[PDB]
RNA sequence: GUCUCGAGCCCUAGACAGCCGGGAGGUGAGCUUAGAAGCAGCUACCCUCUAAGAAAAGCGUAACAGCUUACCGGCCGAGGU
């Protein structure tokens, strides 16, 4: 098979080996795409990805290469923003971004801090109680945001009650 | 404005309750010109454009109930 | 060919003379 | 998990999926009931407008409301089940 993809006139893509390096007026993102028997090329205008084998494996990856590819376009024009609302109870909740790190302060009414640090060139904006994580790179930021989703986490307590912390709002 | 249909049926029928099971069991009764005064009455609350049409709409209700036409 | 998109296009055909696949049919007609 | 072979059916008059839009009136059917208006129960389950739209498939409410399913239309475009 063979799938060829456009290029936006706002992005050029270079590449060498199995690395691909997009660029664009938000960033710039670089992605390892290998698996057997894939080729990954650039033909000037167009980003082609083929394979000579046409099995269920080979095909779950080149489509799987195809958004990849398709995300860093996106990436790198448009940008990546997940939106996040910080809701407390009875223990008002400091969150902050200290460094290249966001901390939550006072959870729950914990004395320690609880800590994740920012992948990459994310960047978070906090807005009071609104949070936007933002950035380039899907896989960075993605994560960035779970992580602070995943930071408020209970497995002691219910958590029907205990309803304290950083929740995903906007998923793009 | 204009009051609901399922009163309008019992008004010239001299019967207030239906029946247990509807077309089974007869109650009331209605003629020829006495479904076509019915008919004028109802303009903005029926989307049918002629009079032959606004009749089937209230024969309807009445064949579902214990209504027989004669 | 379903029966029922061929009795729409004569359905459509009759009121041209009096989907948008289907008014596209019945134009060409 | 993956490979291979057969059968039926659907599809460029646009299939499968997704997303958008519509999902309307008589009427909130009748009986029951303080009330019950798709959706507690019983019975019926009828016709207008129309390109569709159940006397309502699933949640939801004290009852409404609200969310969608059926069904119809658009975007999309190649196989789908
Ligand atoms: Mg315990």
């Amino acid at each position: 098979p063979r799938v060829e993809l456009e290029i936006p006139e706002d992005v050029d893509a270079e590449q060498d080996h199995l690395d691909i390096t997009v660029e664009g007026d938000n960033g710039s993102v670089t992605r390892r795409l290998w698996y057997p028997d894939i080729d990954v090329s650039v033909d000037g205008d167009t980003v082609v990805i083929e394979s000579d084998e046409d099995n269920a494996k080979t095909m779950s990856t080149i489509g799987t290469f195809q958004s990849h590819i398709e995300n860093m376009f996106h990436g790198v024009t448009e940008g990546w923003e997940y939106g996040m609302e910080v809701f407390y109870s009875h223990f008002p909740m400091q969150v902050n971004v200290e460094g290249d790190e966001v901390v939550i302060e006072n959870f729950l009414g914990e004395k320690a801090p609880r800590r994740t640090t920012i992948h990459g060139d994310t960047d978070v904006e906090i807005d009071g109680e609104e949070l936007t994580v933002s950035g380039p790179d899907i896989e960075a930021v993605g994560q960035t945001a779970a992580d602070i989703e995943q930071l408020t986490r209970i497995n002691d307590k219910d958590v029907r009650v205990f309803q304290d912390g950083v929740y995903i709002t906007r998923k793009p | 404005g204009v009051p609901p249909t399922a009163e309008l049926i019992k008004d010239e029928a001299g019967f207030e309750t239906g029946s247990g099971e509807p077309q089974e069991d007869f109650v009331a009764d209605l003629s020829v010109d006495q479904v076509k005064q019915i008919a004028e009455q109802k303009h903005p609350d029926l989307l049918s454009y002629d009079l032959t049409n606004a009749a089937k709409e209230v024969v309807g209700t009445c064949t579902s109930l214990g209504v027989t036409i004669e | 060919i379903p029966e029922w998109k061929q009795e729409e296009v004569d359905a459509i055909v009759e009121m041209i003379e009096s989907r948008n696949t289907l008014l596209e049919r019945a134009l060409d007609d």
